[PDB]
RNA sequence: AUAUUCUUCAAGUGUAACCUCCUCUCAAAUCAGCGAUAUCAAACGUACCCCGUGAAACACCGGGGU
RNA sequence: GUCGACGUACUUCAUAGGAUCAUUUCUAUAGGAAUCGUCACUCUUUGACUCUUCAAAAGAGCCACUGAAUCCAACUUGGUUGAU
């Protein structure tokens, strides 16, 4: 190709790796709660001490964020930044944080996961690097203020390019357009690996298993013309369906 | 770099990164964008020339006055140098000195003719018709933007035929000939 | 849009300003059709553009003529150039090329001043 | 489709503000004295 | 990071992030170049002559002199171009002030290598 | 005639002469009459090529589709055309067609040669043939550009700074043996039937 | 006012064409469809219109009067210009007789 | 020091270092001011009938219309 | 016939007192202000980059597969108990 197409590339790579300053004052700048001006004058010290206090709260709200006190929200783990880290360890704090965004989700409208979560955006670095499950976890929220402020953070992947035009908008993003989300074939294939790994760990809560159901009407609706459109679309619908039957849960 | 202080200054009385002596005053660029010439190299290899004017111009002032060579040989030359036109009157045996500069040889370009004769209507935009081939010197059209013309020659430049900006001309005045296919 | 191929047709001093386009088959001179050109006895002068290619290829086209200038006679000279030069002008552009020069072979054995302006430019002896 | 008429970019000199020589780039009426005449100085009187 | 293709690139990037300074197409083919005083100008070394590059991609000099560039190399504590091309000579040109220092004939024919010392900035 | 006319001929008869106009169209007047016997059409059998430094299609460059020479056969029945193209040409006179149209080279080395250039050769800021290669040279001799700007069929083959153009230049048959010799770029080219491995019989029973 | 010949008006230069507006016959449907107010707007769009007649009319009285008296000025200037220019002929006359 | 190496001074219509003037200021074109042949609208002027005000004036009060 | 001599008439010739900038410290003068390893925010100027108007011109060309946007046809929903 070109250069400058290879040379973007590696501008991607290194989306997260502070270099100067000014890189420093736009990644560190960006969060959930604070705006950008008094965001970037704290310390992660500062921040932890939110997060700790924050978390304790929502393991008492329910035991199990008593875990991730022990690994990710931590007093050793300030000094850990991403990119020094191998290839295998990267993994596993994204197998963490994978299976923090579950138990967060559910607790997503109170507000000590917000200053929770905080920490783990803006020392993890979860608006860059894994934003699938960041927003697979918080997709059910689109009417709330609280996911407006999540599109005002992510560069978006290359799957969820209908909200694209929602990024830092005023309005919410409105009911139709989360439908054309779910009509794509391979944004669907997302949803079944998000749901069979919701399912597994048994915290599927019922406001996010509605929204489920009601884009998988409607994307059955939207498709009931093209009848070569439906036929290649139950292994993906029936597959969760067989699998959301094996639950123990009744709403499920 | 910095808008140095003053006492940054007295220190740095000569540094300068973008003018120096040996750049001669951007003179070579300053022309360039004047007459809108593609290639760089193209004003030094006409002030080898423009130079070489002055080299003959110089050993032929050297002679003695009244000498049938010297008056007959810069007379002779006065003839090609109108000719191709690159000095404006034929009277003064030093405008070859004086007048001979690459400003005068860039503008029997062939862009400035089309912008003299009023073809096109900027600089630019004749070197926009002539690479995207619509001009032409009597059969032939003409390609390269950097065709020195000759004042004999400065006659025959036209558009080329049956093209769509000789076709939109003959609209405006109402007098397109389709027999000519114009 | 509407294709169409103007042609101008020359002599002493009058024009002729021929829109040729593709339609049913009306041929008209000054909104006047060309049956009713003035001279009366000239009027198979401009019969021959019609005349002798055949009177079939006028049966898709239109043949809008306005004249200004010259007399009586020198405008029948410009309205049998323009028709020659609007009709082999239009076969170049929006019909067969093999139409065209079994055109213009047909203008030239017959007249050649159906086709270029012959003009009378002075001679000094 | 690239461009016509292309050209080597290069240093403007009258248009460029990092040169030395380019970084350069109400009305005032003194009023004439409320002490003043015509000529005549109205004011000035002993000690002067 | 600055490279230089033979035939016409040269591009200024930024190396680490995917910034891209300047990207010149040259039609003259191109041997040698090195960022000068920082990363803002740089000296390519062009088919004859040695020309001096800013960040954007601008030309801030065309140098008359250093007529033949093949390896070409700076010294950052002298502000002191040098270049060796495949005429013999030597030449040294002091970019603060745009005055050339001291041309040196070699003596022994077309420049093969050339690398600095910069302990000792002799070369 | 219609528009600009270059290189005239006439037949041996005395009475006929043959015009090749910037229309392409060549035209065959009589002498006696100043009418014309016919003309025949030249446009579109003449090949043309892009050159590398062009940025119009071959097809609707206007350099190259007249024909700027012409000349009879002694027989006073064909003509032989040749200008600044690629190719040249044998009208047939009075049945007004041509016969075979003859590519006159099929060199990459000269300009004017192909109807279509490689696609690979085009990088985002230009062709890949008009970069400099001169400098890449091992001697000194090759190294030195002194190409003057905008010399054209100049004096000397490196004062073009471009590949030499096809162009065959003047054209004309031999008295003797059905030859043509058509004078081109790469050299006076001479086409002939010497050989007849051919069977054009005649009246056979 | 001039009034070009029209066969000089044909062939001039596209640069100078001289632009002469048409007037229009057949009306205009927006010449049919605007609204004029009338009544107590009329004699407060007559009134503009003469207070806008006098202020250019005293503008270009008084605009007049400066360039009479830049006439009277300018002959009283020469005046002072002659006398210092003959009077300082005199005095390199009497400078040089010492010299 | 025992022909080269190093050193000192002198000279060169010697100089691709270094000083200096030229290699820019067009038989050019735009934009801005000015502004004509013209144009659209409005007002005002002339004549002509109509309506209000008024008791009324061929109203010397206002208004509408062609 | 033209050129001198004399007479007449006009044109022309000399400036001086200061101050600052000019040398990679220092223009010669002590009567003068400038030696600092920078972290933020605001404001202004200039440059690219993508579209783009006055306004065009030319397409490194042709095929094959896959993807998208617009415009009708169709269908569905809402719509005189009021769509635009």
């Amino acid at each position: 190709s070109s250069l400058s197409d290879q040379l973007a590339q590696v501008a991607s790579n290194n989306a997260t790796v502070a270099l100067d300053r000014k890189r420093r004052q736009k990644l560190h700048s960006a969060s959930l709660i604070y705006n950008s001006k008094t965001a970037a004058t704290q310390d992660y010290d500062f921040i932890f001490e939110n997060a700790s206090k924050a978390l304790e709260e929502l393991s008492q709200i329910e035991p199990k964020f008593a875990i991730f006190s022990r690994t990710l929200f931590s007093e050793s783990s300030i000094s850990l930044d991403r990119n020094v880290q191998t290839k295998e360890e990267i993994k596993d704090l994204d197998n963490a944080i994978n299976a923090y965004l579950l138990l967060a989700s559910s607790k997503w409208y109170l507000a000590p996961t917000l200053h929770a979560t905080e920490w783990l955006v803006r020392r993890f670095q979860i608006h860059v690097k894994n934003t699938e499950m960041l927003l697979l976890s918080t997709l059910n929220y689109y009417q709330t203020p609280v996911f407006k402020r999540i599109l005002s953070i992510i560069k978006l992947p290359p799957l969820f390019n209908c909200l694209s035009n929602f990024v830092r908008s005023e309005k919410p993003p409105t009911a139709l357009t989360m439908i054309k989300l779910f009509n794509d074939m391979d944004f669907l294939k997302l949803y079944t690996s998000y749901l069979d790994q919701c399912i597994k760990h048994n915290a599927t809560y019922t406001n996010q298993l509605l929204f489920t159901t009601c884009c998988f009407i409607n994307v059955v609706a939207f498709n009931s013309n093209n009848d070569e459109k439906l036929n290649q679309l139950v292994p993906i619908l029936l597959e969760i369906s067989a699998k959301l039957l094996a639950s123990k849960s009744k709403d499920c | 770099v910095r808008k140095l202080k003053h006492h940054e200054q007295k220190l740095l009385k000569k540094v300068d990164f973008l003018e120096w002596k040996q750049d001669q005053g951007h003179r070579d660029t300053q022309v360039m964008r004047t007459y809108h010439i593609q290639n760089r190299e193209d004003y030094h290899k006409y002030n080898r020339i423009c130079g070489d004017i002055r080299r003959l111009a110089n050993k032929l002032s050297l002679l003695p006055p009244t000498d049938p060579f010297r008056r007959k040989h810069e007379q002779l030359l006065l003839d090609k140098l109108y000719a191709m036109g690159v000095l404006t009157t034929k009277s003064k045996i030093s405008d070859l000195e004086n007048k001979v500069t690459v400003s005068a040889i860039c503008r029997r370009r062939l862009p400035v003719i089309m912008h003299r004769l009023k073809m096109a209507e900027t600089i630019q935009d004749a070197v926009k018709f002539i690479e995207q081939g619509h001009v032409r010197v009597g059969p032939n059209l003409i390609n390269d933007p950097a065709y020195l013309v000759t004042r004999n020659m400065e006659d025959y430049v036209t558009w080329v035929d049956n093209s769509k900006i000789k076709k939109t001309l003959l609209r405006y005045r109402n007098q397109i000939d389709d027999f000519d296919f114009s | 849009a509407v294709p169409s191929v103007q042609t101008f047709g020359k002599k002493k001093s009058a024009t002729a300003v021929a829109h040729v386009k593709a339609g049913k088959g009306l041929i008209k001179v000054n909104g006047s059709p060309i049956t009713l050109v003035e001279p009366e006895i000239l009027r198979f002068k401009v019969y021959e553009p019609l005349l002798l290619v055949g009177l079939d290829k006028f049966s898709n086209i239109d043949i809008r003529v306005r004249v200004t200038g010259g007399g009586h006679v020198s405008q029948v000279y410009a309205i049998r150039q323009a028709i020659a030069k609007g009709l082999v002008a239009y076969h170049q552009k929006y019909v067969d090329e093999q139409s065209k020069n079994e055109l213009k072979k047909a203008f030239t054995s017959y007249d050649r001043t159906l086709l270029i302006a012959d003009s009378r430019r002075p001679e000094p002896k | 489709t690239r461009k016509f008429g292309l050209v080597k970019r290069t240093l403007n000199t009258k248009k460029d503000q990092r040169l030395k020589k380019n970084q350069e780039n109400t009305r005032n009426i003194p009023q004439v004295s409320s002490a003043l005449f015509f000529q005549y100085n109205q004011a000035i009187k002993p000690p002067y | 990071l600055l490279i230089t293709g033979r035939k016409g690139h040269v591009a200024s990037m930024d190396w680490r992030k995917g910034q891209l300074r300047a990207e010149l197409f040259l039609n003259e083919t191109c041997h040698s170049a090195t960022y000068l005083q920082n990363e803002q100008y740089f000296a390519v070394a062009q088919k004859k002559y040695t020309f001096i590059y800013d960040h954007e991609g601008t030309e801030l000099h065309r140098l008359k002199q250093h007529i033949e560039a093949r390896h070409l190399d700076f010294l950052p504590y002298h502000y002191l171009l040098v270049t060796a091309g495949e005429t013999g000579w030597l030449k040294y040109h002091d970019v603060s002030t745009g005055q050339l220092v001291s041309e040196l004939r070699t003596k022994a024919g077309p420049t093969m290598a050339m690398a600095q010392n910069p302990w000792n900035a002799v070369m | 005639v219609y528009s600009d006319v270059l290189a005239l001929s006439m037949r041996p008869d005395g009475k006929e002469v043959a015009v090749s106009t910037l229309k392409g169209q060549i035209s065959i007047f009589n002498i006696e009459d100043a009418k014309q016997v016919g003309n025949i059409d030249c446009r579109k059998d003449i090949i043309s090529g892009r050159f590398n430094q062009d940025r119009f299609t071959a097809k609707n460059s206007e350099r190259s589709k007249f024909f700027t020479t012409i000349h009879y056969s002694f027989d006073g029945m064909a003509i032989v055309a040749g200008g600044n193209n690629n190719s040249i040409c044998l009208y047939d006179v009075p049945n007004e067609v041509l016969l075979k149209r003859f590519i006159v080279s099929r060199n990459m080395a000269l300009n004017g040669t192909l109807e279509f250039l490689n696609s690979k050769k085009m990088t985002e800021a230009g062709s890949l043939d008009l970069i400099d290669d001169a400098g890449e040279n091992s001697d000194l001799e090759d190294r030195i550009d002194n190409s003057l700007p905008g010399s054209q069929r100049g004096g000397d083959l490196s004062t073009r700074k471009m590949r030499p153009e096809v162009r065959v230049t003047s054209v004309q048959f031999s008295p003797t043996a059905n030859a043509f010799a058509a004078a081109s770029t790469e050299g006076l080219l001479i086409y002939s039937t010497n050989d007849t491995i051919l069977f054009d019989p005649f009246d056979l029973d | 006012g001039l009034k070009v010949p029209k066969a000089v008006q044909k062939e001039l230069p596209f640069k100078s064409q001289i632009h002469q507006m048409k007037p229009q016959k057949k009306k205009t449907y927006m010449a049919k469809r605007a609204v004029v107010l009338g009544g107590d707007e009329k004699k407060a769009r007559s009134f503009i219109q003469k207070v806008l007649t006098i202020s250019k009319a005293k503008d270009s009285k008084r605009k007049e009067q400066k360039a009479s008296q830049r006439k009277e000025r300018l002959k009283k200037l020469a005046k002072m210009e002659e006398e210092k220019s003959q009077r300082d002929k005199e005095k390199k006359k009497e400078y040089f007789a010492q010299n």
